[PDB]
């Protein structure tokens, strides 16, 4: 809660190799769910791959 | 305001009633961020009447939608203003035009 | 030579107004204008210090939002119009106060600010308040900041009391740069270069100043690249 | 994963291998067969899978021995 | 790809009749590279390239 | 109507500007339409919509 | 302070051939991976000093689109392999002849090239031209200077001379890219990645070395 200097690193190490999963709506096929690796970013907006 | 416009923004600020429409004319006598005193030409002037009309001014009041609503004044101490004349812009309004 | 270059040389400043000026740079090879016209560009416009309007306290007014008798604009704008101050502050000092003492009716100008010597005012026309009534008056201490970049409020790591109005510092004095390669006429040599840069400041940074800082840090990275050794 | 899925054949049964082994390293403490190299026991599972020294049968075989011990 | 990729794509592979450094002999990609990054032959030249 | 009040204000009358890439410094070599717009702010914000 | 910035920490160099390097400064402050890769890509390709074939002379050819029987290849196609010879030039040296005489069946290679002594091929497998029957000869007469950059033969433009495109610089490839950095809670910052290959004069480090060397010279008169 009082987001100390330590929990950033923390972060980076549990995002390292952990897959999460994009979804749109509506979901017309199966590509409208996948499996990214998360880069940790400013802002509050998802980056997508164009 | 709009560098490229159509000509009705006024229309709209002036009906909309966010800006502070002079309802008689005369000579601002006092100007101030909160309140505009205009002292009444004397041919608008039924007897008996003081001779001023005083207009306050919200200042930072919660809209619906959660913004701020703010009437800035446009005008100086002295100068002349007439009937519809615009004394102080409301949001999104500038000089009396929508923006 | 095709190994030995031609060392730039500073030539001519000139100052066509308070903020605004050209600086000729001259000779230059057949390509360097351009490169070190964008690399020049870049550093100026990026990261030169400067000073700017941190904190202010105004007398009985407690946050921004709010008026103040006798007072035509609000405290929001008065604090828009604080960050288009242009002030000097004398080398060796970080930060200083100044103040505005102003009772009286007109336009409150930054040329009514009292400050200790130790800072400049280079823009006394600009008009910071209006004061629409006779006993109208305006008290306001104001905390100037030398620094880099552009620090928001928000940024500003966190006790403070209430009526400190924490105003955005953007501390980059150059607003625009221009820069044009041209002929330069020496004695033998026809493949040689000039490099006019036209800088477009608020007045606290001089030109010449300012293109020594620009290539000093230039010059400090490219240090590192010309030793190029693991680390 | 190409490497991984020309090894086993089938995804589901490399992911179940691949699970499998991932929970072996995580919860009974098995050492990698592989370097880690900062990497979670998913991917040092795959690896392992993709070089050839973790498939279904060397798990049962593994687990056969350790019962019989 | 779709949009940007394809207009940058289709700008770059497309021939322009007497461009700067038309009818060159470039020893190969990098080469040509080379020549566009130096201002010698425009990006829509026809050249022969190894 | 545009074209003369272009030429009033001593700007191109096709109102394109050769602009320079601020990160390399080479002009594009096609001109770039270059004006004034008027925006809005939606009150779509990434700030409640996090 | 306000003169403080932050400087490369993480310097990487990889050497993946002799000739081609990868170099990976991090991190650098917001922009100046931009202004440093493109300096130092300005530099390498029009600015650094090299020496390079720019003028041949053979025997039996008047024009550069005339024919000469014998050879499997045309004149522009062996100036074109003509102009990929990685030559070294001794110090003090501006202008020098180098004669290839060669007469047979088969390729010519750059160690059929003889000279004085001053001259050293780096690339003595270069194949220049190829004989086809066995009573064709050839015979060469190569002109190597010291200049800059990449000058073609038409920013050149009396009797048989033939140009050939002069690459002076030894950079044969340079790309650079900015990736994202971070110290702390500054993820602003940038990461200069420089993929170089040389033509084998010059090793990449050295390459990357005299263009700072050339860059931090220019700016003397400032700091």
């Amino acid at each position: 809660e009082r987001e100390e200097a330590v929990v950033w690193d923390i972060l980076d190490e549990v995002i390292r190799e952990h897959p999460v999963l994009l979804n749109r709506a509506p979901t017309l096929h199966r590509l409208g769910i996948q499996a990214f690796e998360p880069v940790l970013i400013e802002g509050k907006a998802i980056q997508l791959h164009p | 305001k709009p560098l490229v416009g159509t000509g009705i923004e006024r229309n709209v600020a002036v009906d909309s009633g966010v800006t502070a429409v002079a309802k008689r004319g005369g000579v601002i006598q006092s100007v101030d961020a909160s309140r505009i005193v205009v002292k009444v030409n004397e041919e608008e002037l039924i007897p008996g009447e003081a001779g001023i009309d005083i207009y306050n001014l919200t200042k930072y009041t919660r809209s619906n939608q959660n913004t701020c609503i703010n009437q800035r004044p446009c005008v100086m101490p002295g100068e002349p203003v007439a009937r519809g004349d615009v004394l102080a812009d409301g949001p999104s309004t500038d000089l009396g035009e929508l923006a | 030579s095709v190994t030995e270059f031609l060392k730039p040389r500073l030539v001519d400043i000139e100052q066509i107004s308070t903020t605004h000026a050209k600086v000729t740079l001259e000779p230059l090879e057949r390509g360097f204008g351009h490169t070190l016209g964008n690399a020049l560009r870049r550093i100026l416009l990026s990261s030169m210090p400067g000073c700017a309007v941190t904190e202010v306290e105004i007398e009985g007014v407690l946050h921004e939002y709010s008026t103040k008798e006798g007072v035509q604009e609000d405290i929001l704008e008065i604090l828009l119009n604080l960050k288009g101050l242009a002030v000097r502050v004398a080398e060796g000092k970080d930060e200083v106060f100044i103040t505005l003492n102003k009772s009286g009716s007109g336009p409150v100008v930054a040329g009514d600010i009292t400050h200790d010597g130790d800072v400049e005012i280079v823009n006394p026309e600009h008009v910071i308040c209006h004061l629409t009534s006779d006993n109208a008056a305006i008290a306001m201490r104001i905390k100037v900041e030398r620094g880099r970049g552009y620090v928001p409020a928000s940024a500003r790591i966190h006790e403070r009391p209430i009526g400190r109005l924490l105003v955005d510092a953007t501390f980059s004095p150059v607003d625009k740069i221009a820069y044009s390669v041209e002929a330069a006429r020496v004695e033998q040599r026809t493949d040689l270069d000039k490099l006019v840069i036209d800088m477009e400041t608020n007045g606290t940074l001089e030109p010449e100043e300012a293109i020594r800082r620009a290539a000093t840090i230039l010059a400090e990275q490219l240090d590192a690249f010309v030793d190029l050794r693991d680390v | 994963v190409q490497d991984a899925v020309e090894k086993i054949g089938n995804r589901f049964d490399l992911v179940l291998v691949a699970a499998r082994r991932a929970r072996q390293m995580q919860s009974g403490g098995k050492d990698a067969l592989v370097p880690e190299e900062n990497d979670k026991p998913t991917v040092i599972a795959l690896r392992e899978i993709e070089e050839g020294l973790i498939t279904k049968d060397v798990l049962d075989a593994r687990e056969r021995q350790e019962q019989q011990e | 790809p779709s949009q940007d990729v394809v207009l940058g794509l289709y700008y770059m592979t497309r021939e322009k009749i007497n461009a700067k450094g038309e009818g060159m002999y470039l020893t190969g990609p990098a080469e040509a590279e080379k020549a566009y990054r130096t201002k010698t032959a425009e990006l829509h030249a026809r050249v022969k390239v190894r | 109507s545009i074209k003369a009040m272009l030429e009033l204000a001593d700007l191109p009358a096709s109102g394109q500007l050769t602009l320079f890439d601020g990160r390399t410094g080479d002009a594009f070599e096609r001109p770039v339409t270059v004006g004034y717009m008027y925006m809005l702010k939606l009150n779509h914000l990434v700030d409640d919509k996090m």
